[PDB]
């Protein structure tokens, strides 16, 4: 069974993509969705078997690379971590598969589409089910190619093309550091099977832990978009929304998070990497939450929410608390999926518009869609007693529980990021739903008012909600975003939970903060985010639809104008990327291939030797005037010089220099 | 509708 | 009679068969391609019989033949672990090279078929001869058939290209020849078994290293010596380009396993920092320029310069992982480079008459099958996993890094920079718009010929990417012999 | 030798290919251009080579445990 | 222990793996010495491949208490990791150390 | 509406709005293949699933009915 949940998603995709001609659009959907659904059902069984009963299972099909000490197998290991990883991956992938049945009945190429999402599902199981780092890299690069293939799904979009390049190229930038890190693992241990790296890790050199740990830290940044390796994610949203839900909200961008958790037995023996895991997590936590506030696209705003929750995931990794990271991980996935899926039905309601400047009302038009997005946002903002409450809030107490300077320092950074989390959370809810209409008439012109004489049959299209296939995933995630947090709180968080007892997530007693997270923290700090959440929201409710003047006054001030533009344009980071990184590469290539290759390399080489040797030989041909007296004088001169060379006992260097001098005055014309 | 494959 | 000499003669029957039919049957030009195609399939069969008999754990050269008729320059043939996959690659590629020009060659079809069949005999003899003078006799003999092939079936500037391939090879080889001749005057022979067990003075090794390295740096080619490749790999006919990038490029890599590693141990160990400087500079410069290349064939050609540096750094890593991955990289490079030239030089240039990337955009709308394969081939060029190209790059890079960390790291930028030009080429041709508006006539997709030479080429790179034990297994024991060094607790056991 | 499909050959594109093809014939030696040739052919590879030489044999991770050094020289 | 299978008769070295007290001009002997020195380095490396297989078995079987139940197999792997490396027969063939 | 597109372009994934009249029996034909090799995988998986801790008989355990590593153990434990 355990090897079956690897094969099925692969099998649907090849029939969908290579025989999609012979199964048709609806057949491609039925095959792949069922394959995902079947894989979903067995995944939850493995969670009940691998984790609850504490039996990890090993599959070793055959060898992949076999060179001396290096025996990498196509082998698969299920343990407590990978069954937990496979729950959000498989629940959401199925729902997104159903969500796309409604989503893309108008898109022509609909069965190339359904194969990519089932090919994405296959490689995410490969990533998490591996025995070793190298096989993980197959699911690693495999989701990266699946993402490129989906970002540029509308490949006649030039925008999708540049976005696909950015996603593909940026993830390679991290994959270099990941690959170099695995070279350090192979060098210092002789293999990279997980059982072998972690058993030996408590004895290896400290400095090899940092060098290995650092390399996988950069690799985590590219997949899990961080403060530097993120430019690929916000414009990865050029793909269809089903893609962004499964891949760019909940699954692919936590690959780096999963790597940090999986490697916890290894990285736990060097506080340095955990220190950067902490500070980088808060810096990216606040860097992202600020950006989304000033975004005039619902897809691009909710994209930036993904990075912010991702940022808090890395923070807990640096907290040496991976159980919280996994708990928050899965919990963030469920509601965040709904947030994009809720937005997706919104985009279908309007004529595929994405700007907030022409969104409003829609309360009566999209009642169900509003209800779910509120449910998701409340768990996103960590409203108390929700799915996201236990997962998102516990972090801050865990951050504050570690009574160190860094822990308290990022508590402020996380909290101010949480403050801005509220701001865009209501901004999406307000502008789209709780505000005056800002689009054209057709978005809201119902049939209750006649307003038409001969066009009563058509022209209404007043932004109705979707059908069953579009709404069913919304309802399913809605239940999880309410209750799933409380049900599994002891499963992952607990206080002395023995769920992770097969050394799946290793934690060292020297930096335990679990007891301090619940006891030593003052009560005010425990409920402080709740105070800020309920408070800072009403100011936004006060600043819009109640006053709607202070925000305009702040905009047009010279100090306020630039702060809007600076944060809108993503801290000018891509500006500093395109001009001074990639345009630099494109000009070094220009210098090399013009000045050097088709340049000096040829001139100080074939073309130069060609040009001068032709001239040198025309000159020596010039002496061949075919007149007998000139020829006799040439013979007598050579007769003289051979006598000079011999009986004078000249050093041979003069003769060489005389010849070079003659050859190179023969080179000189006239 | 769905066009016959060709 | 040795199976190895069977390999060298079947193409000679094909040449003789092709040239006399006109005396037997205005015979149709279709028949001579039928003979040439069948003749290469027979070589493939024999080479496959040899592999099914080959023993993966024997030091002695296998499938040798008694001579007992010693002259001054006899021809000895042998097959061990390192040379067999190179022979296996040659007999796999050559049928595909002829099929790739089944329609593109119009005039002098006899001449084209005879050169390639001759070209096959000469190329196999390189990996089969059992002394270094024989190695040089066959590594330079390919020059006249390649010279005439380019200038008889080449592109517009074929005259310049033919003169570049002949005069760079000849010059580098003459520096190699001065080294081979010095060895023979010291050892008194060149036979591999006799010559390998001879040692050399340190100074001799340094001066022997140069000349050989001058020669192999021209034929690698390393950056700054690579202008012959951009001309002679573009202006060549497609079959000649396939042979020049899948087979001829790999003679120098194999020449390190016979001429540098076992007989110049000290010299290599001390000169690696030069080689890795050249190799890393080669990767780094050959990637930036191919990012800016407009000729679609020249971009594919000049990415080979980028990859040939990686397996050149792997053979100087003194690591069993680097040396093996280097052979795997040069084996996988033969499949992916062959396919990419077929895609660019054979599928685009045939339809459009041009190779300027300016004229190509969004072919995925019109060529679904071509876009498919041209995407796996682009992933293999980028060393994406599931591809033997990835395993060769990964194993070479570990060996390069383990030998010199800074050089392997500067080589490790290839993961970033090879995907940069391989996908930038893919999105400009397959994607990036609806179709190029310079097409005033719609294009047919892959024919069955095109669909099958690409299907083979990506099949080999993928199957050996899931299971590279097919090549790695027979490489292990013999490539152990080309390492240099000892461990304090495992040397001089008594 | 065979005929291909019909193409809207753009003289500007056609002539741009001619110059890229034939640019090698017009290269000259200048104060700028020798500096570019000198940096990328001489200085840069000399920099890598100097670093490769200066850090050769210096490190080895193979089985260095806790309490031992990566460095070997 | 396990009896030696027939395949482990032809490829078994007939001579101890050294170049000491041997004649390089005797081609049959030089090759066997090279072969035998290669055979030992490879066996030594493959001991590492079994101790890791044994170690990995414990690592799953113990989990939390893996650092104190199969650490005895762990030391064996580290000792082999530090020594067992295929280094070839060429440095042996060309240099004599003679204690 | 429906985007116009060429009718000559053969696709392996189908084309623009591809669906054959026989999209059902062909779907059934392919669906048997997926099932056929899935249990084929399940057989090999059930034969190579290796474990080290045995489950309690009381606890819910779906794999007790197909896997080998514990079915033999369970009947071996049924001997006293
Ligand atoms: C544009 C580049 C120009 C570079 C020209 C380099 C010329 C190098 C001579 C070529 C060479 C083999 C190379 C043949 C093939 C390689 C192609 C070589 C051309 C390079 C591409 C001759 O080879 C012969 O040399 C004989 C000895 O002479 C030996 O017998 C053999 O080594 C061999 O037969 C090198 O052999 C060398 O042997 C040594 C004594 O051991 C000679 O003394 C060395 O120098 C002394 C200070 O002067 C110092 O005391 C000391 O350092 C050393 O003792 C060398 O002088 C040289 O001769
Ligand atoms: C984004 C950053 C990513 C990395 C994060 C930080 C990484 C930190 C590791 C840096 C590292 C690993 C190198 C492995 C590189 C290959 C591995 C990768 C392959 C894949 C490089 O260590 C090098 O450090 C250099 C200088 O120290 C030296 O190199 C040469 O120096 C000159 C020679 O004459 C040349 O002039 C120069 O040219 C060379 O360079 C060598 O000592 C050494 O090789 C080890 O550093 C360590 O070195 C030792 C001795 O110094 C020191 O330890 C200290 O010793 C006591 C004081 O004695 C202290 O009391 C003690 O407390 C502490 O223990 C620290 O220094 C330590 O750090
Ligand atoms: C570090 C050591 C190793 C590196 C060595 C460094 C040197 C590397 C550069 C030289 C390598 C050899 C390449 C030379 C190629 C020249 C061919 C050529 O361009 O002419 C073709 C041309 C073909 O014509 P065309 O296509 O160029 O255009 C003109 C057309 N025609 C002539 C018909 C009107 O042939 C010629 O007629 C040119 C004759 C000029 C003589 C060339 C002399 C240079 C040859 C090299 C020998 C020099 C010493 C070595
Ligand atoms: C085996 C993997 C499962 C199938 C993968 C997708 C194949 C679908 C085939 C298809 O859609 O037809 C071509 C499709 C057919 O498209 P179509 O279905 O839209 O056809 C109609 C539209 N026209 C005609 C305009 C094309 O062609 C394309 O549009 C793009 C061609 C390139 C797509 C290449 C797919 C990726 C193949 C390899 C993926 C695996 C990467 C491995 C990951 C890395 C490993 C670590
Ligand atoms: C494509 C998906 C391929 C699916 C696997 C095909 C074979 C499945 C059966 C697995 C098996 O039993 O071995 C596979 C074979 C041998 O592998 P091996 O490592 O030698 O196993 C014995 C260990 N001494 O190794 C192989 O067959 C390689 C797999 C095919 C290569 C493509
Ligand atoms: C402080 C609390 C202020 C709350 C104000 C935000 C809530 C009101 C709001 O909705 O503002 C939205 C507006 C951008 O939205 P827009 O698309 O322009 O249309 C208006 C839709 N409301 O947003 C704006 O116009 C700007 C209003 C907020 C500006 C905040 C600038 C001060 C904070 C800058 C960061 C300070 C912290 C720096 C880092 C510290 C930690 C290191
Ligand atoms: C590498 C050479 C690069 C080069 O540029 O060579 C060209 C050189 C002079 O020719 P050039 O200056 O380019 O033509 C005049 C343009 N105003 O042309 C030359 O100087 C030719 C240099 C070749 C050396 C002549 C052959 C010497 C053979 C040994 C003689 C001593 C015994
Ligand atoms: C000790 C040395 C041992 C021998 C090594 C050197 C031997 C070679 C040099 C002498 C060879 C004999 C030929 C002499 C010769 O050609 O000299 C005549 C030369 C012609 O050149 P020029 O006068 O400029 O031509 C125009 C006519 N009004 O008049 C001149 O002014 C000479 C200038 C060019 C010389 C070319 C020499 C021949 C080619 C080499
Ligand atoms: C050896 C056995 C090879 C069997 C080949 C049988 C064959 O039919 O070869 C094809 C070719 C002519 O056959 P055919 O297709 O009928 O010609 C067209 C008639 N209008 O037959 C021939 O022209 C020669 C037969 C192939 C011999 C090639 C030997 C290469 C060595
Ligand atoms: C050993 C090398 C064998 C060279 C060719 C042997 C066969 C031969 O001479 O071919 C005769 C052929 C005459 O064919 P024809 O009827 O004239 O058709 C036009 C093609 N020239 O004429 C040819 O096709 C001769 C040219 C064949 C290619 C020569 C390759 C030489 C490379 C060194
Ligand atoms: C499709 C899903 C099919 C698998 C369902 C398995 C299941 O329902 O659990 C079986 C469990 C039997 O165990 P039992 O011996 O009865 O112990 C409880 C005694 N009162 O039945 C039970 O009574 C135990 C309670 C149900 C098991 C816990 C369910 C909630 C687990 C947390 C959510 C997991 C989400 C993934």
């Amino acid at each position: 069974m355990y090897l079956s949940i690897i094969i099925l998603p692969l099998l649907g995709s090849v029939v969908s993509g290579f025989f999609g001609r012979k199964v048709g659009v609806s057949g491609a959907q039925l095959i792949t969705c069922s394959s995902v659904i079947i894989t979903t059902i067995l995944s939850i069984i493995a969670f009940f078997e691998v984790g609850f009963n504490n039996i990890p299972v090993t599959i070793n099909i055959f060898r992949w690379i076999d060179s001396e000490w290096f025996i990498i197998n196509w082998g698969f290991q299920y343990d407590s971590l990978t069954v937990s990883m496979l729950i959000p991956v498989l629940i959401i992938s199925s729902l997104v598969h159903i969500y796309s049945i409604s989503y893309m009945s108008s898109d022509p190429h609909n069965q190339r589409f359904f194969s990519y999402l089932s090919l994405f599902t296959f490689m995410m199981i490969i990533l998490v089910t591996a025995n070793n780092y190298l096989l993980m890299f197959v699911g690693w690069e495999g989701v990266g190619v699946c993402s490129y293939l989906l970002v540029s799904f509308w490949f006649t979009r030039i925008a999708a093309n540049q976005s696909s390049i950015s996603a593909f190229l940026t993830n390679r930038v991290g994959d270099c550091f990941l690959t170099v890190g695995m070279f350090a693992i192979l060098w210092s241990l002789g293999n990279l099977d997980y059982a072998t790296v972690f058993s030996l890790a408590p004895y290896i050199n400290s400095n090899v832990v940092i060098i290995i740990g650092i390399c996988l830290l950069i690799g985590a940044m590219a997949k899990s978009s961080q403060v530097g390796l993120h430019v690929w994610l916000p414009m990865a949203m050029e793909g269809p929304t089903p893609v962004s839900a499964l891949i760019h909200a909940a699954t692919m961008v936590t690959a780096g998070v999963y790597l940090l958790m999986r490697s916890s037995p290894l990285i736990e023996y060097s506080s340095t990497v955990l220190l950067l895991c902490l500070w980088l997590g808060a810096i990216t936590t606040v860097f992202s939450s600020l950006i989304g506030l000033f975004q005039q696209d619902i897809k691009k705003v909710i994209a930036y929410s993904t990075m912010s929750q991702l940022g808090m995931m890395v923070l807990s990794i640096g907290l040496s608390s991976y159980n919280i990271a996994l708990f928050h991980l899965v919990n963030h996935a469920f509601y965040k999926a709904l947030l994009f899926l809720g937005a997706g039905s919104v985009i279908h309601a309007v004529a595929d518009n994405q700007d907030f400047r022409k969104f409003g009302g829609l309360i009566s038009y999209l009642p169900l869609t509003y209800s779910v997005m509120l449910i998701a946002s409340l768990s996103l903002v960590a409203f108390p007693f929700m799915t996201g409450f236990y997962s998102k809030d516990f972090i801050l107490e865990s951050a504050y529980g570690q009574f160190s300077f860094s822990g308290v320092a990022v508590y402020i950074i996380a909290t101010i990021g949480a403050i801005f989390t509220t701001l865009y959370s209501v901004k999406v809810l307000y502008l789209t739903f709780l505000s005056n209409p800002n689009g054209p008439r057709t978005y809201y012109r119902l049939a209750i008012d006649n307003f038409f004489s001969a066009q009563a049959i058509k022209s209404y299209k007043p932004a109705h909600e979707g059908d069953f296939f579009l709404t069913l995933p919304l309802v399913i995630l809605a239940l999880f975003s309410i209750f799933f947090g409380f049900i599994t709180k002891d499963i992952f968080i607990g206080l002395g939970s023995n769920f992770f007892v097969d050394n799946s997530l290793f934690i060292h007693p020297i930096h335990e903060i679990m007891i301090d997270t619940e006891f030593a923290v003052p009560v005010l700090f425990k409920l402080l985010p709740f105070i800020f959440t309920i408070s800072f929201s009403v100011i936004a409710l006060t600043l819009s639809e109640l006053l709607s003047e202070l925000v305009i006054y702040f905009k047009f001030s010279r100090f306020g104008y630039n702060i809007f533009g600076f944060f809108n344009q993503r801290f000018l980071i891509e500006f500093f990327y395109n001009k001074y990184i990639t345009n630099l590469i494109l000009n070094l290539g220009g210098q090399i291939t013009k000045i050097l290759d088709k340049g000096s390399i040829e001139l100080f080489g074939p073309y130069g030797l060609e040009r001068g040797l032709v001239k040198l030989s025309k000159n020596i041909s010039s002496l061949s005037t075919s007149h007998v007296t000139t020829y006799a004088l040439y013979i007598l001169v050579g007769f003289i010089l051979y006598l000079i060379y011999n009986n004078l006992l000249l050093d041979y260097s003069y003769l060489l220099l005389i010849i070079i001098l003659l050859l190179l005055l023969m080179m000189i014309g006239e | 509708q769905y066009d016959p494959p060709t | 009679m040795s199976l190895l000499y069977v390999l060298l003669i079947i193409p000679i029957i094909g040449i003789f068969l092709i040239s006399t039919i006109d005396s037997f049957y205005f015979f149709n030009v279709s028949y001579y391609k039928k003979i040439a195609l069948i003749t290469t399939i027979l070589n493939l069969i024999v080479s496959l019989i040899i592999y099914i008999l080959f023993d993966f754990s024997n030091n002695q050269f296998q499938f040798i033949q008694e001579n007992l008729d010693l002259s001054f320059y006899d021809i000895y043939l042998g097959v061990d672990g390192v040379s067999i996959y190179f022979v296996l690659l040659t007999t796999i590629i050559m049928p595909i090279a002829l099929v790739s020009n089944w329609n593109s060659i119009t005039n002098n079809i006899k001449s084209y078929l005879i050169i390639m069949l001759l070209l096959e005999t000469l190329l196999l003899a390189v990996f089969l001869v059992l002394d270094v003078l024989l190695f040089y006799i066959f590594f330079e003999s390919i020059l006249p058939p390649l010279f005439i092939l380019i200038g008889l079936f080449g592109s517009s500037n074929k005259v310049r290209a033919s003169f570049y391939i002949f005069l760079y090879t000849l010059l580098g080889s003459l520096f190699l020849l001065l080294s081979i001749l010095t060895m023979s005057s010291i050892v008194g022979t060149t036979y591999f078994d006799v010559l390998l067990k001879s040692s050399f003075e340190y100074t001799t090794q340094l001066f022997l290293f140069f000349g050989i390295f001058i020669a192999f740096a021209v034929k690698t080619p390393v950056w700054g010596l690579n202008s012959w490749l951009l001309r002679a790999h573009v202006e060549s006919p497609l079959g000649g380009s396939i042979v020049l990038a899948a087979i001829v490029l790999k003679l120098s890599l194999y020449g390190v396993f016979r001429l540098i590693l076992p007989i110049l141990p000290q010299a290599s160990l001390n000169l690696t920092y030069i080689v890795y400087a050249i190799g890393a500079i080669t990767v780094l410069y050959a990637s930036f320029s191919t990012l800016r290349t407009v000729d679609v064939k020249e971009l594919i050609a000049y990415s080979s310069v980028a990859h040939a540096a990686i397996y050149l750094m792997g053979v100087f890593s003194n690591t069993i992982q680097g040396l093996e991955g280097a052979i795997l990289l040069g084996l996988a490079h033969g499949f992916v480079s062959s396919g990419l030239f077929i895609c660019a030089g054979g599928i685009l240039y045939d339809r459009t008459g041009t190779r300027l990337i300016y004229f190509f955009r969004g072919l995925t709308q019109i060529m679904p099958l071509f876009s498919l394969f041209f995407f796996i081939l682009c992933l293999g060029n980028a060393g994406t996993p599931l591809t033997l190209n990835f395993v060769g790059e990964f194993m070479s890079l570990y060996g390069t890094l383990e030998r010199l960390p800074i050089a392997g790291m500067l080589a490790s930028t290839s993961i970033i920079f090879s995907a940069a030009y391989s996908i930038y080429m893919y999105n400009r041709i397959a994607f990036g718009g609806s179709v190029s508006l310079y097409f005033i006539d719609c294009f047919r997709d892959l024919t069955k010929r095109e669909f099958f030479i690409l299907f083979t080429l990506v099949s080999f790179t993928v199957i050996l990417g899931i299971y590279p034990s097919f090549v790695l297994d027979g490489l292990h024991y013999n490539i152990s012999s080309v390492v240099y060094g000892i461990e304090p607790n495992a040397s001089y056991l008594t | 030798g065979l005929q291909h499909y019909k193409i809207a050959m753009d003289p500007a594109l056609v002539r741009l290919g001619s110059m890229i093809s034939n640019r090698y014939k017009y290269f000259r030696w200048t104060k700028r251009t020798a500096l570019v040739s000198f940096m990328y052919v001489v200085v840069v590879p000399s920099t890598i080579g100097y670093l490769a030489y200066k850090t050769d044999g210096l490190w080895d991770l193979r089985a260095k445990r806790r309490g031992d050094l990566i460095s070997e020289r | 222990p396990t009896p030696e299978s027939e395949a482990f008769l032809a490829k078994k070295p007939q001579v101890p793996p050294t170049f000491d007290g041997v004649d390089y001009e005797d081609n049959k002997r030089l090759k066997q010495a090279q072969d035998a020195i290669i055979r030992e380095q490879w066996v030594q490396v493959m001991m590492g491949r079994l101790v890791r297989e044994e170690l990995s078995k414990c690592y799953y079987r113990e989990g939390v208490n893996h650092l104190e139940k199969c650490g005895k197999l762990r030391e064996r792997y580290l000792q082999l990791l530090a020594n067992a490396k295929v280094k070839g027969y060429l440095f042996e063939q060309q240099n004599y150390w003679s204690k | 509406p429906k985007i116009p597109y060429p009718k000559h372009v053969w696709s392996p994934a189908g084309g623009w709005y591809a669906q054959p009249a026989n999209w059902k029996q062909n779907t059934a034909i392919f669906g048997l293949v997926i099932f056929g090799i899935t249990a084929m995988v399940w057989k090999y998986s059930a034969e190579h699933e290796v474990r080290h801790k045995m489950p309690e008989p009381d606890r819910f355990y779906p794999s007790r009915y197909w896997v080998k590593q514990i079915k033999d153990y369970e009947r071996a434990q049924k001997e006293k």
